[PDB]
């Protein structure tokens, strides 16, 4: 029958069709798909001039710029996608006297507050409110592009005016006093939002003015420098994690006559005793194990004799500049009794490891140790955070040592020191790096312990109502304690629209337009103000993910306390149960809402849309939370730190070649050689590292050669070689500061896109494994529709 | 050059760094080799 | 009714209220900036 | 073998057909679908040489001009040739005023907008096949 | 050329067309869809050289100014030229009162917020396609 085709169709087109059909048959594509593709091709080339060289040049780089379209994979409704993408592109764009000064301040402040009260309590019609919204939002946007602290204050005040307006409107004209069911839940949501507003106001106060304390130079004479004792308390950590801490301590740039390093062991392990004997540091193994780490430190204080005590965790390695950058203030302020240093984690956190964003997004704790403690510094409320700190022993002996009551002993002892009149200080430069939690369960547990301790301090010591303590200190401490009571409001927020969608209950009795015109400015201004203030500390919309991960596990213990090596990828079902339950509830709500959009009253058309967008936001948040709960592969014994240093390699025949170190770990290095000079996968190599102008040699064995990249494994080193290696790789006083300074800034829209992709990735992750089999089908359907829509944006 | 990197990164123009490790190594070297001790002092 | 009178005065004036709010924000920011500078200088000494 | 490059389309004459169709839609043209379809077939009919194609275009330019003139309601050129003496006998200022009054700027603006839209849509809309389809539809309407 | 990459868009004239559309919606305009469409086609006419593009913009600026003046309900140039001497000879108080009554702060605020929205859109959503579509819709509605 090929003769008929040859006669009817010109042979070039016939050959093209036959070849395309054969290619799609070999790839499994349907013959009907090939026929439809050819029909579209011919109808286009006759109804669309594809001969234009402009479109040919666009097609030349179309694959690189738009790799989401495949010419060899036809799909139903392809021309609709082409038209939609084309429409998106065409749419898209390609001094004075005291009394007079006080009176002037009084009049200015009262006038400004009267104007703010008028702005807050002015009823509007929707158009007037919208104009007000656009104007104030534009003012915020303009002030955003203005570096400094005055702009931060302006944004704080503007946000406070907007939030006070929102709360005033909610408390005046949203509570519907008609129903007994549309009242209790509405007031519950109102109380949740009032708590959130209070937390926001106290946080704005806390970081209103970071102090930016600077190190004070030490005296030139080395005989005036004070004696420092370093404590390293260990209970069950392996020696491989404390060795680097001890080696970095032995290399601290402090006079060895005035530096004693102690290893505290609550396990009575003989390996630690022998290690202490070999390296020359002290050792204490108490017979009675009471009060845990606080008791260990107290027993150590019973023997140590030094002016200052510096507490280090097992995994935290100090830089050599730590004592020189810290001790200056203790000799300047006689009242000082505590100094704090940031906590940095070179190990990838569970979020960073699982979600694949390690060096892109900032760490969870760099907002606290980067901005919050600096804010607490101004009000003299910088509390002990466990490690990377120095305490003067004379004040610490008066208070009876480290507090032993709560599980968070550091905050308690800092609170006692502040209540006895002593001050505290904070230094911003990261001078010690530790290991992050190895799993989501560990993060949940440590946060639970911290929250339990903070609630215990709130119930027992009660910073609000105690003894001599400044009001700013009270506010800072109560804000830190309230931060851990946010689980219940988060649960309310995640389960609020399900009320109306499931059981008709008007939580907010206002038209959807007015809700959009009042709630939205609050959120927009809060996001902008935080993005300016906590700029290189936390990306936008990420705090909700952490909050929702913690909420279900922090709310029960906090409430009770108020009353009284990944071999294979897997999903932590036990940890992820609450997220899956909330996803099921929200999606059954969205099914009911889809029903109500048609079979419900027509007047409730925008309200259902508002509830549905709320449910969609909830689902994105919970999907990100689930995405956290899948553990990525981890077979590296030691974690690697990406640092670029020039180096050199020495062979046994005496040839030296230059190389660039790209990453280092406890027992290896990774280097890059321009051309793969001379190295094989078992040869011994001497590695030359420079610390300033001094060069150090370390024996290595080659483990992997993959072209330019070479992996090296460290040979058994002596103690001095260990110290030198730590001083050349880990305890460098430039790695952590530049690490924190290299964090990208906060882009709210890009952050939203990343979080949406993360939620989609989490849904796809759960589309593979399923605890309750039934959920499998639903998850697969959701992922299917979601990627179909993504292909049709 | 770590201290130089810190100074270039975050202010710190008046904190003179006292490298006590280098001084202790130099003193031990002067004690160990009498030639260096003779020429230095 | 004085609050009613004040509201009716600016019932449909969003531009004027935006100007007043910006003025209040700038002035309160200046006062807070002065106070926080004073407290910061006293804090570092 | 690039034998397909002998059937290129009617790029350059698509504006002609579009203007004629617009005039027909506006009622200012006496349309002959059969003659237009014959002209389109002649234009789309290939010639062995590119120089022969240029010669065909040069021959069809007077043919296209004559067809456009005759499709309009203007009187035949023979009457103009006969009465040129009488026209010259009339005052020239009155003739200038009359020709300035006769020109309709609305149609000129519409023609300019159509030319711009044809130069732009020659990216997403191949005008040759659409013109052929519209001409076939008009021929079918006039036949049945 | 092969590409004709000269359809750069209306660029700043999107705000001009948006202002015209808003004034027409307010009801203060004697809109001319044909003249607006011709002006838009003139602005979107592809030109090879950038110097010709700049010259076209410079020439179109007073043309657009005159078209905007014509499409309004303000009196024509004859009245202005006849009453300029009287306006100059009038007292300052009457001129100040006339200026105050002529300026509407609501109109100024609407124009400013429209300009800000146009800036935001032109940063994210281009406006040439929307302006052309709106002009075509208005022309079709008026002609039909
Ligand atoms: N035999 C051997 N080969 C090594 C080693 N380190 C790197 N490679 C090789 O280099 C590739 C690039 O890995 P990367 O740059 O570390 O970037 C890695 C890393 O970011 C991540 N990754 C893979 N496995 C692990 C793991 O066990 N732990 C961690 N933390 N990340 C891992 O995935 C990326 C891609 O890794 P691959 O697809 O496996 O491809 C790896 C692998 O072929 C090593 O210690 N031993
Ligand atoms: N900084 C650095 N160190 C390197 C590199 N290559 C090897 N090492 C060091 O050499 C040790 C042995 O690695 P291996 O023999 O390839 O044997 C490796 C390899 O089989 C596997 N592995 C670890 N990470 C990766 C990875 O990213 N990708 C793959 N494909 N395998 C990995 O786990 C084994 C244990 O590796 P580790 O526990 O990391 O212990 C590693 C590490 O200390 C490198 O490119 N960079």
């Amino acid at each position: 029958m090929s003769i008929l085709t040859r006669w009817l169709l010109i042979p070039p087109v016939n050959a093209r069709l036959i070849g395309r059909y054969r290619d799609y048959r070999r790839h499994g594509a349907s013959a009907f798909s090939a026929t439809l593709g050819c029909f579209w091709m011919i109808l286009a080339w006759i109804f669309i001039p594809l001969e234009h060289p402009r479109w040919q040049r666009i097609r030349a780089e179309h694959k690189n710029l738009y790799p989401h379209i495949n010419a060899s994979r036809p799909r139903p409704l392809d021309p609709v996608r082409y038209l939609i993408q084309t429409c998106w592109l065409l749419i898209g764009a390609s001094h004075l006297s005291a009394g007079a000064r006080r009176l002037i301040l009084g009049i200015i402040v009262t006038f400004s507050l009267i104007l703010a009260l008028i702005c807050v309590t002015q009823p509007f019609n929707p158009l007037a409110q919208f104009i007000f919204l656009m104007l104030l939002w534009g003012v915020a946007l303009i002030v955003r592009r203005m570096p400094g602290r005055f702009s931060a204050l302006m944004l704080i005040v503007l946000s406070l005016t907007v939030s006070c307006r929102y709360i005033w409107w909610r408390y005046t004209s949203t509570l519907n006093w008609d129903d007994p069911v549309s009242l209790v839940c509405g007031l519950i949501l109102l109380f949740a939002e009032t708590y959130a507003w209070i937390v926001l106001v106290l946080g704005y106060f806390q970081v209103v003015w970071p102090l930016n304390r600077q190190p004070v130079p030490l005296p030139k004479d080395m005989s005036l420098w004070p004696s420092v004792d370093i404590f390293v308390p260990t209970y069950n950590e392996d020696l491989n994690v404390v060795k680097n801490t001890i080696y970095a301590s032995l290399g601290i740039d402090w006079p060895k006559d005035k530096l004693n390093i102690w290893i505290l062991d609550d396990g009575g392990r003989e390996e630690f005793r022998q290690f202490a004997q070999n390296v020359g540091v002290k050792y204490i193994a108490r017979t009675t194990h009471e009060h845990a780490k606080a008791g260990n430190i107290n027993n150590a204080l019973k023997y140590a004799k030094g002016e200052f005590v510096s507490i280090f965790d097992c995994d935290h390695v100090p830089t050599r500049s730590f004592l020189q950058m810290t001790m200056g203030w203790f000799l300047k302020e006689k009242q000082l009794a505590m100094m704090q240093t940031p906590h940095h984690f070179f190990s990838p956190d569970p979020f960073e490891r699982n979600l694949g964003r390690f060096r892109k997004t900032p760490n969870e704790g760099t907002l606290f140790y980067g901005l919050v403690q600096d804010g607490n510094d101004m009000w003299d409320a910088t509390f002990f955070c466990g490690s990377c700190a120095v305490i003067r022993r004379k004040p610490l002996d008066e208070i009876g040592g480290i507090a032993v009551e709560t599980v968070t002993e550091d905050a308690h002892t800092s609170l006692r020191l502040h209540r006895r009149g002593y001050t505290s200080a904070y230094m911003r430069i990261p001078q010690a790096a530790g290991l992050a939690t190895e799993s989501l369960s560990a993060h949940i547990g440590q946060r639970i312990r911290w929250a339990r301790g903070m609630v215990q301090i709130f119930r027992l010591d009660n910073p609000l109502t105690g003894k001599g303590l400044k009001f700013a200190q009270r506010l800072c401490y109560v804000n830190a304690m309230f931060h851990f009571l946010s689980g219940i409001p988060r649960l309310i927020f995640l389960t609020a629209p399900l009320a109306f969608l499931l059981l008709h209950a008007y939580i907010i009795y206002a038209p959807a337009l007015m809700i959009a015109l009042f709630v939205l400015p609050h959120m927009i201004h809060a996001s902008l103000t935080n993005s300016k203030i906590q700029g290189k500390y936390r990306h936008s919309f990420w705090s909700e993910i952490y909050e929702t991960v913690l909420a279900w596990y922090i709310a029960p213990p906090t409430l009770v306390a108020l009353i009284n090596l990944v071999e294979e990828e897997y999903v932590d079902w036990v940890i992820s149960r609450p997220y899956i339950f909330l996803v099921l509830l929200n999606l059954v709500g969205v099914a009911v809402g889809i029903w109500r959009y048609f079979y419900g009253p027509p007047t409730e058309m925008l309200t259902v849309v508002v509830s549905m967008v709320w449910v969609f936001y909830n689902l994105i948040v919970l999907g990100g939370a689930v995405a956290v709960s899948v553990e990525s592969k981890q077979v590296r014994r030691s974690h690697r730190v990406e640092m670029t240093m020039p180096a050199a390699i020495a062979r046994e025949d005496g040839h030296l070649f230059s190389c660039t170190v790209q990453d280092f770990s406890d027992g290896g290095l990774g280097i890059k050689i321009n051309g793969q000079a001379q190295i094989l996968e078992g040869q011994k190599v001497n590695l030359l590292l420079k610390r300033g102008q001094q060069e150090y040699v370390f024996p290595t064995q080659v483990a992997r050669v993959m072209g330019n990249e070479v992996g090296l494994k460290l040979m058994p080193l002596t103690t001095q070689q260990h110290i030198d290696f730590v001083q050349c790789t880990f305890a460098r006083a430039d790695t952590w500061a530049l690490w924190q300074d290299s964090y990208p800034e906060d882009k709210p829209l890009e952050s939203l896109l990343d979080i949406l992709k993360l939620g989609f990735r989490g849904y796809r992750h759960l589309a593979e494994f399923a605890p309750s089999s039934v959920k499998g089908i639903f998850r697969v359907l959701t992922s299917l529709v979601s990627w179909v829509v993504s292909f049709i944006p | 050059n770590d201290i130089v990197a810190l100074k270039q990164a975050f202010s710190l123009p008046d904190i003179d760094y006292a490298d006590i490790s280098q001084r202790e190594q130099l003193a031990a070297a002067l004690k160990r080799w009498p030639l260096l001790a003779e020429f230095a002092q | 009714p004085w609050f009613e009178r004040l509201w009716y005065a600016l019932a449909n004036h969003p531009i004027l209220l935006a100007v007043l709010a910006a003025i209040s924000v700038i002035l309160l920011a200046w006062v807070l900036w002065r106070l926080l500078r004073i407290i910061s200088r006293r804090r570092l000494n | 073998s690039s034998l397909w490059q002998y059937w290129r389309g009617l790029s350059g004459w698509n504006f002609y057909f579009l203007v004629k169709f617009g005039l027909l839609w506006a009622g200012y043209l006496n349309f002959h679908p059969l003659l237009n379809l014959v002209f389109a077939a002649f234009l789309l009919m290939p010639l062995p040489r590119y120089s022969l194609h240029r010669l065909r275009h040069w021959i069809a330019l007077p043919i296209g001009f004559a067809l456009f003139w005759h499709d309009t309601w203007l009187p035949g050129p023979e009457s103009i040739m006969s009465q040129g003496s009488q026209v010259a006998g009339f005052s020239t200022d009155y003739l200038i005023d009359l020709v300035t009054r006769f020109i309709n700027w609305q149609m000129i603006g519409a023609i300019f907008v159509l030319l711009v839209a044809w130069l732009f849509l020659s990216q997403w809309i191949r005008i040759t096949v659409f013109v052929v389809a519209i001409l076939l539809w008009l021929n079918v309407l006039t036949l049945a």
